[PDB]
C-alpha cells in the first residue's frame, strides 16, 4: 500500500497572529483604497502635462509632499504595510510596527473593515491521499490542474482510492481514456471520459486495467470569503513581488508558487478555519503592496 | 350571479380572466349528487315533491378529488353559479384565473385524458337549456385547443347534431373572433316578462329563479355600475376600450 | 388537484408514494397506470378466471381417477396396521375416506414445507460467519433485498424471492387442496327408514351427509414457503441464531394452525366462508367495501372495512359463537366496522394466514392517506386472494415488520390462549354433535357420519406418499422427516414398498445426530413397523441416549413404483404439547447437518447393519464400517 | 441485543402544506400583533376606568363594534385563525379559508412575515437509540430530562451504545454514580459525574459495571430559527389550549405533551427542515390564539 | 491502429432552445449592466460612508427597498436570471420563467442586446483524432495546453497522424526534443522545436524515432463572436459559481472544467454554428450572475 | 455505610476574579439595559416600515 | 418522468440486446455474448442505435 500526496499540501507553516483586530483590518482596507488611487493618479499624470493629480494622491498616502531631490518611498504607510505583510506570513516574524501608528493610519480614509462580505473561487485541487496496491505506480504532478499518471503491472486490475478532502466544493475528473470510477461500496458504472464529484461524498475508487497507462486530470473549485475589493490578478501579482522583494525569507517556513496554493494548504490544516482569516487579510495587503510598488519608482 | 349575467363571449371571457379559481370551488360540504330525494313544495302540493339531485343545481355538492372533478366544478360554476367541494387543491392553482386553468399549459394541470362524453353525461346535458349548453361547449373548446385536441372536439360535435347547431364559432387564440361573435349567453337579466316572487317545483328551476330575482335586486342596488351616469369615475385600466383585448390573444 | 413547482426539492414528508400523484388521477395507457394493482375479488373476470387456474393445478397434480383407483389398496394397507378396537380407520366408509383424502394432501404439503425449512437451517449454519456479516453490515436496505442477499450467499437452491420465482420452483405436493374438486360426484343423502338390515347399513355406509359437502366446498389450504418466511425473520435479526429462532418460531405457529384447520372438518359443523360486500351501484359516488376473512387454518378472523379513504379493522375469535351472530368476541380493535352493510356478497378463498392478512391491514392503516383507494384495494385483494406481495417496496417493508411483531413474544395477540381455546371449543362441539345425533338416529349411524377416530391432523393416523428423484447405483432414495411432534406419547412408523420385481431387498436408514440404524427388509405390499418412538412432554425424544427433536428416514428400493410411510399414535387423542416460541427455540439447539448423508445399498455388507456412530466410519463412505 | 428509543420520536405524522406562502405568513404575524394589543388594551381599560381603548382594539381585530348581549368571539379573524391552526397540524385536515380572506385580514397591519429573524432554544433530548447487549436492561423515561436506567445482570462489564442524533448541539449527561464515557475507538477516561458531548461527534459507549443500577440524566439544547415575536412561554400555553379546544382531533395523527417535543420530533424525521418551517408558523399562530382566547373566552 | 481523442470533445450535450429571441437577449444585457452597477455602488458606498449609493442600485435591480433586518436576495431579477441559466445548459430544463416578466425586466435599462458586436479568443486546443500504428503508445492530457506523450517500441520509425479539426484558427506545436512534421503526402522538413499550423490545412504526420519518448505541447486560438461587454475573467468565475450552486445539475448532460472547454466542444458538433449562439448568451448571463452573487452572497 | 450525593454538587470549579469592581458592574448593567432596547427596537422595525 | 431499461440475454442466440426507453426516445445496443469475461456481462457492441445506460438505479 503506497501513498501519494500533492506537494503543496505537505507541512503548512503557522501564520501570524498579530494585526488581526478590527483596527488592523481597517488599515489594510484603507491602504488598498489609497494605493488604488495612487496608481490611477500616476496614470493620469502620464496622460497629461500636470503633476497635480499625482501630488494630491501621494500626499494623502504618505502625509508628505513629494520632492524632486528626495526619493519617493510611500512614507510611514509604505513602511507599515511592509512590516504588516511580513508578520502575516509566519508566527516567527516580529510585529515591529506599533498599534498607535496602525490606528493613526486607519483614520486617513473611511472604509468598513469587513473582510467577509463576498467570496472568491480558488482553483487549487487538493489531493490529500491516493492509496494504491503494491504492484502499481502512481505519480501526482501539478497544482492548478493535477495529472495523476497510473501504471498497473500486476496480473489483474487494481483498485485505487482517491481522497480529495472535505473542503473543495466540486471536482471535475477527465481521463486520457474512458475509465470506471464509483464511490465506496457502489457498483461500478460504464467507462466514461468525465466525472463530476462532491469531495464530501467520501473516498472514490477507480479501476485500473492492466494494459496501458491511465492519466487523470483533476480540476477543483473552492469558495473562500473575501472582501468585495478582492482582485485575484492583483493579489497574485503582489505575491510574486513580495517573494522577489524578500518579504517572506524567514527561518522554518514553507514556500508556495501562488497565493492559491498558500490559502488552500492553510485551509486543509487542523486550524484551517482560523488560518484563512489571516490569509485573506494578507491577500488584501498584497493587493495594496502590488499597486503601491508598481506606481512608485 | 355575476358570471350568469354575462351576455356575450367578450364579457364572459373577460370575467373568467379576472376571477380566480377559488370562486369556482366551494368550501361547503353540501350533499352528494345523483340521489333521489323528496323535497317540500308547499305552494303547489301537500305531499313531498320527488326530484333528483345533480351537479347542475346552484347548491354546493361534494366532488371527486381529481382533475375530472376540478373541470366539472369549473363548468358547473359557469353554467349554474356555484361549484363543488374539492379542498386542499393548493394555493398555486387557486390563485390562477379560470381562463388560465382552461387554456394555458403553465398552470401545470394535465387535462389531456379528459373525455367529453362522460363529462357531458355527468354534468347532465339532457337537462340543460340552450344557454347552459353554449357555455359548456365554450369550456370544451378552450380545453381542446389547450391540449391540441381540436380534431377530437370536431368529431364529438359531429356525433351530436344538436350540439353542433348551437356550438359557438370562435378560435381560442384569436381576439377578432370573440369580437364578431353575437351569441346570447345570459342566464340572468332584466326580464321583459313579469317575474314574480314564487317558487318552482324543480331544484334546478327554483335555484335558477333565486339567481334571477337576486340579479334584479343587485341591478337596482348601489353595487351596479351605471355607465351612462358615472363613466368618468371608473379608472382608466378598467374602462371600456375597443383596443382592449385578452392577454395572449 | 395538485401541481408542483419546477426546480423544487424532490423530498416529501410521506415515506410511501402513490403511483397516482396528489391529483389522484392517472392517464390511462401510461406506465404508472400499467403497474397499478388489480382487484381480484371485486372484478368478476379475474375472480372467475383465477378459480379456473387453481382448479387446473389441483387436477393436474392430484387426479380424481387415480385417487379412486387407489382406494382399495389404501384400505388394505390401513387394515394391515393392527390397531386396537375403536382406533382403526375403515376406508370403506364414505365419510372416513373423504377425511383421509383431505388429511393426506394437507399433511404432505405441511411435511414438505418442514423439510425445506430443515435444509434452509442447515445452509444458514454452514455459512455463519458470512451470514452474520450481511445482517450486521446492511440495515437500511429493504427486507426483500436482504433476503436475496442471504439466499445468494448460501446454497439456497432457490435464489428467487419474488412471487413469480416462488411459483416457478414449487413441487407437486405443495399445491393447496382445492375443496370443490374433492367433493365432486359423490353421493349425498342415503335414506334408510327404520331398517337395521346388513344391506341397508352397507348402502348408508357408502354415502355422506350434506354437512360434510358444505365443509369441503368452503375449504382451501394455506402453506407458506420458507422463502416467504425469510423476510419477516431477517427484518430485525442481528445474528444467525436470532434468525433461525424466528424461522422456527413462525413455522411452529403455522404448524398449530394447520392442525386446527383439519379439526374443523372433523368436528361435524359447517365452516363459514369469507366474503366481500360491495355497493349495489357500480358507479357510486360514495364507495365502501367490507371484507370478512374466516381463515379455515386458524383461530382468529379479521374484518376489514374501507369507507372512503379510512381503513378500520377488527380481529374476532372463531370460538364461542353460541349466538346467532357468526362473529365471536373481538380480541383486537382498530376502529368501528359495520357488518350489517347491505350490498352484493362475493365469496372468496384466502391464500394467506390470519397473521399475514393482519400484517398488511396494519400497514395499510398506517398509509391510509398516502395511498389512493385503488391502490389500497388492489394491494389488499392481491395479497388475500393471490398471496402476491405489493410492488410498493416501502409498503412491503412495513408489512414484514408487523408480521414479525405479531409472531414475536411482544405480540398484541397472545396466540397460545386462542389456539388452546379453539381446541377446547372444537372437541366440545364434536361431543355435542355426537350425542345430538345419537338421540335422533342410532349409534351405528352416528359413527358412520361423524367418526371419533380422526380428531386432529397429526393425532390422526395418516399416510404420506413419498416421491423419489435420487437414485444411486440403481437404488432410489425416498426421504421422510420424522418429527417435530406437537403431541406426546408412543408413536409408530411403518413403510410400505411396492415394486415390479417379484422378490427384492430394500433398506431403511434413520439418521440422528449420532448415527443411523440400517434396517433391512424384504416384504412387499405390507407395512413393516420400521421404527417406534417415544416423545416427552416438551416434544423431545431420547433416541439412543441422545435427546432429539427430529429425525430423517430414508428408504432405498430398486425398480420401485410407490413408497408410503404410515404413522399412528398408540393412544387416541394424544395430548398436545405447548407451542414453542422464540425463547424456546433459541434455548436449545440441535444439529441437522447429518441428515444429508446417504448410503449405497449396492455395496453394503452384513456387518454394516445396526446402530453405528460417525467415528466408526472414515471421512466419507458412510456405508462401510471399517475406518 | 436490544434497542430503546424516546417515546416522542416515534412516527411523526405529516404536517400540513397549506398557508405557508408569503401572504399567509403575514396573516399570522398580523394576528399576533393585534391579539397582543387586545390583551394590553384590556389591562389599560380596566386600570383607567374607561372602555374606549378596548373598543378600538376589538374593532380593529374583529371588524365589528363590541356590543353587550353578544358572545364577543372575535369576528372573521377568530374563524380564520382557528382554521389555519387545524390545517397546520395535519396534511389531511381540510383547508377551508379562502385566499381572499387571508389577504383582506393581512392588510390590517404592516408586518413582515419573515420567520428567520431570530432563534429559540428547545430543551427536548433526542435519544434516537440505545443498544444494549444480552442480560442488560435499559429503560428511557422523560423528554425534558431523560432518565436512562441500566442494569447489568451478566457476569462481565457491558458496553452500552448511545445515539443522540445529528440535530442537537449540546447534550449534558449526569450519572447517579461516576461512570466511564468515550466515543467509538477512543481510550476510556477516569470515571466522572458529568459529560458534555456534541451529538455530531459520533456514537458514545458507556461501560456498565456489574452491581447497582446506573441512572443517567440527559439534558439537551437545540437552536431553531424563529421570528422575533416568538415567545416560548406564550406558545406552550396556546398549545395546551388548542388541544383542549379540540383543534387537533383529526384522525391518524400523533399527540405530544408540549410544543418542545412536537417541534423536535418533526425535526428528527425525513424532510425535517421543511417540516420545522411549518411548525414554526404554527407556533406563532398558537401564540396569537392564546392571547386572543384569554382576552375573549368562549 | 489506435485512436486518441481529447476528453472534452466527447458527446457535447444539446443546449437549450428557449430565451434566444431579441427580447430575451435584451434581458440578459440589461442584467449584466444592472449587476455591474451593483458592485461599483457598494465600493462607492464603502468609500463615501453612506449606504445611499447601494440603496439606489439595489432598488433598481430588485424593485424593493433594502431593509436591515431582512435578507437581500435580488428580487425577481435574481430569480429570473437563475432560471434562465438553467434553461440554456440543457434542452431538458423546464424553462419556467415567463415572457411577460422578461419584457418587464428588459425595460429597466436601454441596451442594444447585440450578441455579435465583437469577438474573443478562446485557448482550448481541440485534438479530434490521433492515429498511431501498432507498437506505439499515445496519451493526451490537458485542455488549455495539450501534451501528447508518444513512445515508439518498434524496430523502425513510425508515422503518427494528427487531426486538429477545421474550427481552430492557428495551432502552435512545441516539442520536448526537435521533431519532424509535415503535411499528408508531403516531404518532411528538418527537425525543429516549434511549428505553426492552420488546422484547416489537413491532417499532419509526425515522424517518431525509436528509443526516446517525444512530447508535443499544443496551444490553439479560436475566434468566436461575443458581445462587446464580454469579460472572460468574469465568465469563468461565473461558470464555477453556477456549477457549485447546482444550476447545471440535470440528467444526461456533460460537465466541463472551463467555459472555454464548454463553448469549443459544442462548436465541434454537427450543428455547432447554431450551438455557439446559445453558448454566447449563456456566457453573458454567467457574467451577470458572477457580479450579482458576489455583491449579494446567498 | 454507603454514601450518595447529587451529581451537580461534586467538584465546583473556581470562578473568575476579574471584572468584579464597581466599574465592571456598571458595564454589565449598561449592557443589559442597551441590549433590552435593541431587541425592542428590532421588534418595532419589523412591525413598521421604517 | 419514467424510464424503462430492458436487457435481453437470449439463451438460444449469439447476440444480446439492451433497449432503453427515456421519455419519447428509444435507444438500443446489440452486444456480443462472447468474450465478456472481465467483470461485465456485455461484450463489444456490434450494432449501436444510440446511448444505453446500464448503471441506472
Amino acid at each position: 500500500a503506497n501513498r501519494a500526496t500533492s506537494a503543496f499540501l505537505d507541512n503548512p507553516h503557522p501564520v501570524g497572529v498579530n494585526y488581526v483586530d478590527e483596527g488592523s483590518r481597517q488599515f489594510v482596507a484603507v491602504a488598498e483604497l489609497l494605493a488604488s488611487k495612487l496608481i490611477d493618479s500616476s496614470r493620469e499624470s502620464d496622460e497629461s502635462n500636470s503633476d497635480v493629480p499625482f501630488v494630491q494622491a501621494y500626499s494623502k498616502f504618505a502625509d508628505d509632499n513629494p520632492r524632486h531631490l528626495r526619493v519617493k518611498t510611500g512614507g510611514k504607510m509604505a513602511n507599515a504595510l511592509t512590516n504588516v505583510i511580513r508578520s502575516y506570513y509566519s508566527i516567527n516574524a516580529p510585529a515591529i510596527v506599533p498599534q498607535v501608528e496602525i490606528d493613526r493610519l486607519a483614520s486617513k480614509a473611511t472604509v468598513s473593515g469587513d473582510m467577509y462580505n463576498s467570496y472568491a473561487i480558488f482553483n487549487s485541487v487538493p489531493i490529500v491521499e491516493v492509496l494504491s496496491p503494491a504492484r502499481t505506480t502512481v505519480s501526482i504532478v501539478g497544482s492548478d490542474r493535477a495529472d495523476v499518471t497510473m501504471l498497473n503491472t500486476g496480473a489483474g486490475a487494481a483498485n485505487i482510492t482517491f481522497n480529495f478532502g472535505q473542503i473543495a466544493e466540486t471536482v471535475i475528473l477527465k481521463g486520457s481514456v474512458p475509465f470506471q470510477l464509483a464511490r465506496l461500496n457502489q457498483p461500478m458504472p460504464a467507462a466514461r471520459f468525465t466525472y463530476k464529484l462532491r469531495p464530501l461524498d467520501g473516498p472514490f475508487i477507480v479501476v485500473l486495467p492492466v494494459g496501458n497507462p491511465l492519466v487523470i486530470s483533476a480540476t477543483a473549485a473552492t469558495r473562500i470569503q473575501v472582501p468585495l475589493a478582492f482582485n485575484k490578478a492583483l493579489v497574485e501579482s503582489g505575491f510574486q513581488t513580495a517573494m522577489n522583494d524578500g518579504l517572506f525569507d524567514i527561518q522554518n517556513v514553507n514556500y508556495y508558487s501562488s497565493f492559491d496554493e498558500f490559502i488552500i494548504s492553510q485551509y486543509h490544516a487542523q486550524d484551517g478555519i482560523n488560518r484563512v482569516s489571516t490569509c485573506v487579510i494578507l491577500g488584501l495587503a498584497l493587493q495594496a503592496y502590488d499597486q503601491m510598488r508598481r506606481a512608485l519608482p | 350571479m355575476d358570471v350568469l349575467s354575462k351576455g356575450s363571449l367578450k364579457e364572459l371571457l373577460a370575467h373568467l380572466e379576472k376571477t380566480p379559481l377559488e370562486e369556482a370551488i366551494s368550501y361547503r360540504i353540501g350533499t352528494v349528487p345523483y340521489q333521489n330525494v323528496l323535497i317540500s313544495r308547499n305552494e303547489y302540493y301537500n305531499q313531498l315533491y320527488p326530484d333528483t339531485t345533480s351537479l347542475i343545481d346552484g347548491v354546493s355538492r361534494e366532488g371527486q378529488r381529481n382533475v375530472n372533478g376540478l373541470i366539472m366544478s369549473i363548468i358547473s360554476y359557469v353554467v349554474s353559479g356555484s361549484g363543488h367541494y374539492i379542498p386542499n387543491i393548493g394555493f398555486m392553482l387557486l390563485r390562477r384565473s379560470i381562463l388560465d386553468i382552461l387554456t394555458k399549459h403553465d398552470t401545470g394541470l394535465v387535462t389531456n385524458n379528459l373525455n367529453y362524453g362522460i363529462i357531458a353525461r355527468n354534468l347532465t346535458v339532457s337537462k340543460m337549456n340552450c344557454e347552459q349548453r353554449k357555455r359548456m361547449l365554450i369550456c370544451f373548446k378552450l380545453l381542446a385547443y389547450k391540449d391540441g385536441n381540436q380534431n377530437d372536439y370536431e368529431i364529438y360535435l359531429n356525433q351530436n347534431i344538436p350540439l353542433k347547431q348551437i356550438a359557438p364559432n370562435f378560435i381560442p387564440g384569436d381576439m377578432r373572433t370573440v369580437i364578431h361573435n353575437q351569441d346570447q349567453l345570459a342566464i340572468v337579466g332584466i326580464p321583459a316578462y313579469r317575474l314574480t316572487q314564487s317558487t318552482e317545483l324543480s331544484i334546478r328551476d327554483d335555484n335558477a329563479k333565486s339567481y334571477k330575482l337576486g340579479y334584479v335586486d343587485w341591478y337596482n342596488s348601489n353595487s351596479f355600475l351605471r355607465e351612462r351616469s358615472e363613466f368618468n369615475l371608473i379608472r382608466l385600466k378598467d374602462r371600456d376600450t375597443k383596443y382592449g383585448k385578452l392577454n395572449g390573444w | 388537484a395538485w401541481v408542483t413547482q419546477a426546480y423544487s426539492s424532490g423530498l416529501s414528508q410521506n415515506s410511501i408514494i402513490s403511483l397516482t400523484g396528489n391529483d389522484r388521477t392517472v392517464a390511462d395507457g401510461t406506465f404508472n397506470s400499467m403497474i397499478m394493482p388489480r382487484a381480484v375479488i371485486a372484478n368478476e373476470r379475474e375472480h372467475f378466471m383465477k378459480t379456473r387456474i387453481d382448479k387446473i393445478e389441483h387436477d393436474l397434480n392430484r387426479s380424481a381417477k387415480q385417487e379412486m383407483m387407489d382406494r382399495q389398496s389404501l384400505a388394505e394397507d390401513y387394515n394391515a396396521l393392527n390397531l386396537a378396537v375403536g382406533q382403526e380407520i375403515k376406508l370403506d366408509i364414505a365419510t372416513q375416506h373423504q377425511l383421509n383424502r383431505l388429511g393426506s394432501a394437507m399433511y404432505k404439503a405441511d411435511h414438505e414445507r418442514e423439510t425445506e425449512l430443515t435444509d434452509l437451517i442447515n445452509r444458514i449454519r454452514e455459512n455463519e460467519v458470512t451470514v452474520n456479516g450481511i445482517l450486521e453490515n446492511q440495515k437500511a436496505i429493504t427486507a426483500a433485498e436482504r433476503a436475496d442477499l442471504l439466499l445468494e450467499v448460501v446454497a439456497s437452491t432457490a435464489k428467487s424471492v419474488s412471487a413469480a420465482g416462488r411459483a416457478a420452483a414449487d413441487g407437486s405436493g405443495v399445491v393447496p387442496v382445492f375443496g370443490p374438486s374433492v367433493a365432486n360426484g359423490i353421493k349425498v343423502g342415503i335414506d334408510i327408514a327404520d331398517s337395521v338390515a346388513e344391506a341397508a347399513i352397507a348402502v348408508k355406509e357408502s354415502g355422506i351427509i350434506t354437512q360434510l359437502n358444505d365443509v369441503y366446498h368452503a375449504f382451501q389450504s394455506v402453506h407458506v414457503a420458507p422463502n416467504d418466511v425469510i423476510k419477516p425473520a431477517a427484518v430485525v435479526a442481528g445474528t444467525s441464531t436470532e434468525l433461525i429462532g424466528n424461522l422456527q418460531a413462525i413455522y411452529s405457529r403455522l404448524r398449530s394452525h394447520s392442525d386446527i384447520g383439519f379439526k374443523k372438518a372433523t368436528v361435524g359443523d359447517v365452516i363459514p366462508n369469507s366474503y366481500m360486500i360491495k355497493p349495489v351501484n357500480s358507479t357510486e359516488y360514495a364507495s365502501w367495501q367490507l371484507y370478512v376473512i374466516h381463515p379455515v387454518q386458524g383461530s382468529l378472523g379479521l374484518v376489514v372495512q374501507l369507507m372512503g379513504d379510512a381503513l378500520t379493522y377488527n380481529v374476532f375469535a372463531q370460538y364461542g359463537n353460541t349466538s346467532a351472530s357468526e362473529f365471536g368476541k373481538t380480541v383486537l380493535t382498530g376502529g368501528a366496522t359495520n357488518t350489517a352493510l347491505e350490498g352484493t356478497k362475493v365469496k372468496f378463498q384466502t391464500k394467506v394466514t390470519a397473521q399475514q392478512a393482519l400484517a398488511l391491514t396494519m400497514a395499510l392503516k398506517d398509509a391510509a392517506s398516502m395511498l389512493s383507494q385503488g391502490e389500497l384495494i388492489g394491494y389488499f385483494e392481491q395479497y388475500i386472494n393471490l398471496a402476491l406481495e405489493p410492488d410498493n417496496l416501502s409498503l412491503q417493508d412495513n408489512m414484514h415488520k408487523y408480521h414479525h411483531l405479531l409472531t414475536s413474544q411482544n405480540s398484541p395477540i397472545d396466540w397460545n390462549y386462542h389456539d388452546e381455546e379453539m381446541h377446547k371449543w372444537l372437541d366440545s362441539r364434536k361431543t355435542t354433535n355426537y350425542d345430538a345425533m345419537q338421540k335422533k338416529d342410532g349409534t351405528v349411524i352416528a359413527d358412520i357420519h361423524i367418526p371419533k377416530v380422526f380428531n386432529d391432523l397429526r393425532n390422526t393416523t395418516l399416510h404420506c406418499k413419498l416421491e423419489g428423484k435420487q437414485t444411486i447405483a440403481g437404488y432410489t432414495v425416498y426421504e421422510y422427516l420424522i418429527g417435530p411432534w406437537a403431541h406426546y406419547g408412543d408413536i409408530d412408523y411403518s413403510v410400505v414398498v411396492d415394486t415390479l420385481n417379484e422378490e427384492t431387498k430394500w433398506y431403511c436408514e434413520v439418521i440422528g445426530i449420532d448415527g443411523h440404524l440400517l434396517i433391512e427388509k424384504s416384504v412387499q405390499h405390507k407395512p413393516e413397523k420400521i421404527l417406534e418412538l417415544t416423545v416427552n412432554d416438551s416434544g423431545v425424544t431420547s433416541f439412543n441416549g441422545r435427546n432429539h427433536d427430529r429425525l430423517k428416514l430414508k428408504v432405498y428400493v430398486k425398480d420401485s413404483l410407490s413408497v408410503k410411510v404410515f404413522r399412528n399414535w398408540i393412544g387416541i387423542n394424544a395430548p398436545r404439547v405447548k407451542t414453542k416460541m422464540f425463547n424456546d427455540h433459541i434455548g436449545v439447539k440441535y444439529d441437522y447437518s447429518h441428515f444429508d448423508k446417504n448410503i449405497s445399498p449396492a455395496h453394503l455388507t452384513l456387518t454394516d447393519l445396526g446402530w453405528h456412530t460417525w467415528d466408526q466410519y472414515n471421512a466419507g463412505n458412510w456405508t462401510n464400517i471399517k475406518p
